[PDB]
């Protein structure tokens, strides 16, 4: 990289600021008085001390991240806290175990029945500093409003050696470590729902407007991934494909009698050409609805006549 | 040496000598205010004072000036009236 | 452009080229990110992100409007304190905007409403905020803006005295001690200020000025 | 019940604190059933749910919460006839746009919403339909679903009750739309031809068979004409009265005109504000006859308050000094409001001509009667241009050339325009710093320093030496407002060397009192010249950039004085005038004129390098740089030492026989170009532009030419042989600089005289 570092904490321009006169306020002279002020521009002085010029971090304060939907992320002290609405909490301490596990931090002391345990030092990896922070934290499972509480508290914070204990850095650490567990529950979570979808049907339905559309199982963004190689044996090259949008845009083609029983359905019979589709979430279910290629919705036959097509596409 | 010209500037008030015959020592600075309007500046220190100037100034005419001084007592009283011209 | 993929992974891109000191791709990253998953989880910090960015690849309009939604949006957040600083930094790197300053020619003529506005949101900010960590800093900055937007100040009397509308001059010198009494500028500006009331035949004005001068000479 | 805690469910994208801040009730307060309804109420009214349910468990309340939104993507298909960049900018004005709160039970009412804005472009028939689709969180697309009716307008317009004026000339106004325009413009022709009692009285609008175009007829009743019976002025005239009787004259028979109304109306305060009545309060009470047809204008009038000016603030100058623009001010400060003063410090400046838009405001003091402040809203638009044409050489050294004129110093007045061409032979370079007010009074010091070692090196020797150099110091004397002078000196030396041998240059040799070869290079003559520069210059336009109204007349003369080897006088005279034919000032006519002229005065000639010549985008458009004019007629010429076979051979001895005519130019001592654009808006951005349709025409001469003597050739001092040209010109304002570009083609073309049709400069 050759970038030599230091340049992305500090403010931009000359500290020439820095240097500027000190406020001399001139003394009365006899038997007259002078406005001594008016107007705002008054200026209070507290001493700090805090950083000045360059020396002063503007790296952006690290935030908690609460990746799991209606998770409360609070910071206060030197703690993160990640709230999230579960049932029971004994089963989530373990899942942060595996999450550390696979993490492979130090581990110098647990409790399983505390739910706590205490870590060895961290070594940290960010590009935009130059001397590595190292963090013990003691990370614990308490629930508090009968949904469980993921606390992470930074005991000792190191840099190159040094103990510190300038504030930022204990909050960009903190909600480090905080974000690590917070991002692997994510890929739990998500590698357990795909996971799941893989090693283990579609259905007609009605759609809320009475068009006809497909209800296909699993959750929008593994239904997404899967989309386009289940599209493959439909026979459709997928052109556009947008997940914030869930459209996706494709350029159809009937195969040959010969090409649909291997699949095992027969031929749903529609001209071809340059389709469009809408992908929806349900929490466990997707919504599919496909359009004619100048615009219009299929009406409710071939709807539900590709039902057996797409469910032989999702047979594995 | 010779002057070609230049712009011309200005001063605000115009009294009219009319207008300076209307007011009488010992007003309140707000029926000074009905005629004479805005000092655009009072003394900062000395007391409560008025200070009226018509300025007038055509392009290379050289300045002709007019000055009229007004000191008001603590409780709000004029107590005196100074009128200049030139000089 | 950006590829379309979940947000996961396209933040971690982004903290990464952030991180780097990339800006310009980071910011690419984070503007399709805010503008595709307009209220995701981390929202907030892109947000917090793209303002840094901004600030340090001197996108200085996008990067003020993007301060003053988190601020309208976010008014009680823990994290105000930054928020505000930029916003005071962003008004008074704004001022210095021609490439004069490798030529060096002295500024504060420019309109300093900039300054104006830097300073009412840096004062804002260690008024409301005191024990901040920007606030030692945006004290120090204050100092200087303060004798900046006494400067302009100075410049338009200076200009009046010129012209010869001594009345301008005395009230702005006025408007200066008023102001900004205890600022280098004023303390220069008195001669001119003296020098208005003589032109006006007006010597009582005029010594007084010369007593407060003769109290402060160096 | 007392609340002891509170806890929420489901709250995603609202935070938990700004919905505790929304709700009316908290914890602690006494509560019984009726407050939990009412701050359900107040939970639905932040606009940010579908649902709300409040329940306690025992003693702590719980609120389960279910979110309406989130508007992501919205999409169109199947639109064609409008835009989606309008059709997103329609959707923001009706509240349901991109990244908001999404309303299910106002669904239809957008789809209702979409099918009306349909009307306005000319479809009638088509049906809409909207599609709700969720994502991963909480949020949703908006794909619509649009099927366009047939595209019909479809025809016709029709007037009923129009005897003063056909049918025919009245539609033909409002193409040269949609309905309360041209109903607006309808009103307004016949309002402004005088028919005050003049009213819509229906507007009948019919559908065609496939009912998607549509017939209007309107109906109207014209009132008869009608003339002012006169203008009487009442209220409070604060003694300027006078004048008022003056502006309220009227013609006789003079028709009712509204907007002469209004601008009497605007005349009668800006006279007012003059004296300084900035506040001023006019009311017009036209009162009817109907028997004479005649109109009485009852015109109540009160000055009020006139004294106001405390402070000027500029605001939008971020390059410039506070200085420059507040020098230009006619009203001062801590004056009386002059609004002629004002409104002229806008004129200064705008003519300065470093802004897009200059604007004055004068905002009134608070808790002062007395005082204002004018501040002058300003919006920079940089000064000068950096760029140059590099390349090519490769057969000759060197192709290298630059050029920046700034017109004012990184913010400072100081205009210099620095430029420079070195090339592996010729060698240029120029200077004019100049300031425009070195006095306060606005006495314009300028020196420019121009200098050029022109080594010609082919030979080395015995070819062409065009050494010289020379400065210009100059000063600007501004008499009035809109006029200035100059007085300057310009000194400049001249080495020139093996002078190829030409007539006209040879009968200014002659007339020197050098008599040089007529077949001989390597003739040598050195001079040292001292002339005093006179100017004056005119300008009374509107704008500096893209002026719209006024003229500019620049006239610059130079003159030797005692003591230079060369004896001369030269007159310059540059005329520009913008005439506008509509009130958006969107069409102009540009009358450009050109002049020059020379001689010598001691019985002698001017020089050659001071001739004036045309030809370019500067002089006239379609031909080549400095072609116009006269051309060079060669003496029979020998060699410069240098005699390669086949190159560069003009009149040499290998083939020359008698006395050559050639192509290159070499200028007359007079000259008179002129020119006629019609200025037009381009399509269709609605000032960052401005293209015209120029005709050109110009004419160079040499009065000295004996055609006497030299009658077997053509006269160059015939000056009726004026070469003409005539097409397009696009002046677009790029950020590196303004940039011209002109496709012209010359119909009057003279021998002699190269072409160029396609021309692009700076």
């Amino acid at each position: 990289c050759s970038s030599d570092s230091r340049y992305k904490r500090q403010v931009s321009g000359d500290e020439a600021y820095l240097e500027a006169a000190p406020l001399a306020e001139l003394h009365a002279p006899a038997g007259m008085i002078l406005p001594v002020t008016s107007g705002d521009y008054a200026i209070p002085v507290t001493n700090g001390s805090g950083a000045v010029g360059k020396a002063l971090d503007i790296r952006p304060p690290a935030q908690p991240l609460a990746l799991v939907s209606g998770a409360r992320t609070q910071f206060t002290g030197d703690t993160a806290s990640l709230l999230v609405e579960n049932g029971r909490g004994n089963t989530l301490w373990p899942q942060v175990v595996s999450v550390l596990q696979a993490k492979n931090y130090t581990i110098t002391q647990r409790d399983d029945a505390g739910q706590t345990l205490t870590t060895d030092w961290v070594q940290w990896n960010r590009l935009d500093e130059d001397e590595q922070y190292r963090g013990r934290y003691q990370i614990s499972v308490k629930p508090q409003g009968y949904q469980q509480a993921v606390t992470v508290k930074l005991l000792n914070l190191e840099q190159a050696g040094k103990p510190v204990a300038d504030a930022a850095s204990m909050q960009r650490y903190s909600t480090e470590m905080m974000n690590v567990i917070s991002a692997g529950l994510d890929k739990s979570a998500t590698d357990a729902a795909n996971a799941a979808q893989n090693r283990a049907d579609v259905q007609s339905a009605a759609d809320d407007t009475g068009l006809p559309m497909l209800v296909v199982r699993g959750p929008f963004n593994v239904v997404w991934q899967r989309l386009p190689a289940a599209l493959e044996k439909v026979g459709m090259k997928v052109t556009d494909s947008t997940r914030s949008q869930g459209n996706m845009a494709v350029t159809y083609k009937p195969l040959s009698d010969s090409d649909w029983q291997e699949l095992g359905a027969s031929d749903p019979g529609l001209a071809s050409g340059d389709y469009k589709l809408q992908v929806g979430d349900l929490d466990n279910r997707s919504s599919l609805q496909f359009i004619d290629p100048k615009g219009h919705t299929l009406t409710q036959s071939q709807n539900d006549a590709l039902v057996a097509v797409f469910q032989a596409a999702f047979s594995k | 040496e010779r002057v070609v010209y230049r712009p011309d500037i200005n001063q605000g008030n115009y009294l009219t000598a009319n207008d300076v015959s209307k007011i009488r020592v010992g007003m309140t600075q707000q029926q000074v205010a009905y005629a004479l309007g805005t000092p655009l500046m009072s003394d900062p220190f000395g007391t409560n004072t008025w200070f009226y100037v018509f300025r007038q100034q055509p392009g290379h005419e050289g300045v002709t000036q007019q000055t009229l001084t007004l000191t008001f007592n603590s409780s709000g009283v004029l107590t005196n009236i100074d009128n200049k011209p030139a000089l | 452009e950006v590829p379309d993929n979940p947000p996961n992974e396209i933040y971690a891109t982004a903290q990464q080229k952030l991180q780097d000191g990339n800006w310009r791709q980071a910011i690419t990253q984070l503007e399709a990110l805010d503008n595709r998953y307009p209220f995701g989880p981390y929202s907030q910090q892109v947000q917090l992100d793209l303002i840094y960015a901004y600030y340090k690849n001197a996108d200085l309009p996008l990067a003020q409007a993007a301060i003053d939604r988190f601020i309208r949006l976010n008014p009680t957040h823990p994290n105000i304190d930054y928020v505000m600083y930029m916003r005071g930094l962003t008004n008074m790197a704004l001022d210095d905007s021609a490439l004069q300053g490798f030529f060096g020619v002295d500024r504060s003529d420019r309109d300093p409403q900039h300054a104006r506005a830097a300073f009412s949101d840096f004062s804002k900010l260690v008024r409301g905020y005191p024990n901040s960590q920007y606030t030692t800093d945006a004290t120090k900055r204050l100092v200087f803006l303060k004798d900046r937007l006494a400067k302009y100040e100075y410049s338009v009397a200076e200009y009046y005295t010129e012209r010869g509308a001594w009345v301008a001059v005395v009230n702005r010198v006025e408007g200066m001690l008023r102001d900004y009494p205890d600022t280098q500028a004023t303390r220069d500006a008195l001669p001119l200020m003296e020098n208005a009331y003589r032109q006006m035949q007006m010597n009582a004005q005029a010594e007084k000025v010369a007593k407060i001068i003769a109290a402060n000479s160096s | 019940f007392v609340v002891k805690d509170i806890h929420f469910e489901g709250l995603q994208r609202v935070a938990v604190g700004a919905a505790l801040l929304s709700m009316p009730v908290r914890t602690g307060d006494t509560v019984n059933d009726e407050d939990i309804s009412n701050t359900i109420r107040a939970l639905f009214a932040t606009g940010n749910f579908e649902d709300v349910r409040v329940l306690r468990d025992g003693d702590t309340l719980l609120v389960q919460v279910k979110e309406r939104p989130t508007i992501a993507s919205i999409t169109f298909s199947g639109n064609k006839s409008v835009k989606d960049d309008m059709l997103k900018q329609n959707l923001e004005a009706s509240g349901v746009r991109v990244g908001e709160s999404l309303d299910r039970t106002t669904i239809a009412d957008i789809e209702k919403g979409l099918e009306d804005f349909y009307y306005s472009v000319g479809k009638y028939s088509a049906s809409v339909k909207a599609v709700v689709t969720p994502l991963p969180r909480n949020r949703v697309d908006l794909k619509l679903v649009f099927q366009e009716g047939v595209s019909a307008e479809i025809q016709q317009i029709n007037i009923v009750g129009n005897h003063a004026f056909t049918t025919d000339e009245l539609i033909s106004h409002f193409q040269l739309q949609k309905l309360a325009g041209d109903l607006e413009t309808l009103r307004s022709y016949y309002l402004d031809r005088g028919y005050a009692r003049f009213n819509i009285d229906s507007t009948q609008v019919s559908l065609t068979p496939d009912k998607k175009g549509i017939y209007v007829t309107v109906n109207i009743t014209e009132g008869d004409q009608y003339k002012l019976s006169g203008v009487e002025v009442s209220g409070n005239l604060a003694g300027h009265s006078a004048e008022i009787e003056q502006l309220t004259k009227i013609e006789p028979g003079e028709l009712y005109n509204g907007t002469k109304v209004t601008k009497m109306e605007d005349d009668i305060k800006k006279l007012l504000g003059r004296y300084g009545y900035a506040y001023p309060r006019v009311q017009s009470m036209p009162e009817i006859n109907d028997a004479d047809k005649t109109v009485k204008l009852r015109v109540n009038v009160d000055a009020g308050n006139r004294f106001y000016v405390r402070k000027i603030r500029f605001e939008g100058n971020d390059t410039s000094k506070d200085a420059v623009l507040r020098r230009e001010m006619r009203q001062m400060e801590g004056a009386w409001l002059g609004s002629d003063l004002v409104d002229q410090g806008k004129e200064r400046l705008n003519r300065l001509g470093f802004f897009e838009t200059v604007d004055t405001d004068t905002q009134r003091v608070p808790g002062s009667p007395d005082q204002v402040d004018v501040v002058y809203k300003v919006k920079e638009r940089n000064t000068g241009s950096f760029n140059f044409g590099i390349g090519y050489g490769t057969e000759s050294g060197v192709s290298f050339q630059a050029g920046v004129q700034q017109d004012n110093w990184l913010g400072t007045g100081y205009a210099v325009g620095i430029n420079g061409t070195k090339n592996d032979y010729q060698t240029y370079a120029e200077l004019s710093v100049t300031n425009p007010y070195f006095t306060v009074d606005g006495v314009s010091l300028g020196g420019r320093l121009f200098y050029n070692d022109f080594q010609a090196d082919d030979a080395d020797l015995s070819d062409y030496t065009n050494k010289s150099y020379g400065t210009d110091v100059t000063l600007g004397f501004p008499i009035n407002e809109y006029n200035s002078l100059r007085a300057g000196l310009g000194y400049v030396h001249n080495s020139l060397s093996n002078m190829q041998p030409q007539v006209a240059m040879w009968r200014y040799l002659y007339s020197m009192g050098e008599h040089p070869s007529t077949s001989d290079q390597d003739n040598s003559f050195k001079t040292d010249d001292f002339t005093f520069n006179y100017g004056w210059t005119y300008n009374k336009l509107d704008r500096g950039y893209f002026p719209t109204d006024g003229s500019r007349v620049n006239l610059t003369g130079k003159v030797t004085i005692p003591g230079s080897d060369n004896e001369y006088y030269k007159v310059t005279l540059d005329t520009a005038t913008y005439v506008p034919i509509d009130d958006d000032h969107k069409w102009v006519v540009l009358g450009r004129t050109r002049w020059g002229y020379g001689d010598g005065l001691g019985g002698k000639e001017m020089p050659f390098y001071e001739n004036f010549y045309a030809g370019g985008s500067s002089t006239v458009r379609g031909f080549q740089s400095n072609t116009i004019g006269p051309k060079a007629v060669y003496f029979p010429h020998q060699a410069s030492n240098y005699d390669p076979d086949y190159d560069y051979e003009c009149a040499t001895q290998d083939g020359a026989k008698d006395l050559c005519k050639s192509d290159d130019a070499v200028g007359g001592n007079a000259m008179a170009v002129a020119s006629l654009e019609f200025i037009t808006p381009t399509p269709f951005i609605s000032n960052s532009v401005r293209t015209s349709f120029f005709w050109d025409m110009g004419t160079v001469w040499d009065t000295n030419w004996d055609s006497s003597q030299y009658s077997g050739y053509p006269d160059y001092s015939d000056p009726s042989n004026i070469r003409m040209s005539a097409g397009i010109a696009l002046q677009w304002m790029s950020p590196l600089g303004p940039l011209v570009f002109s496709y012209a083609q010359p119909f009057k073309k003279y021998d002699g005289d190269k072409a160029e049709q396609f021309q692009f400069n700076i």
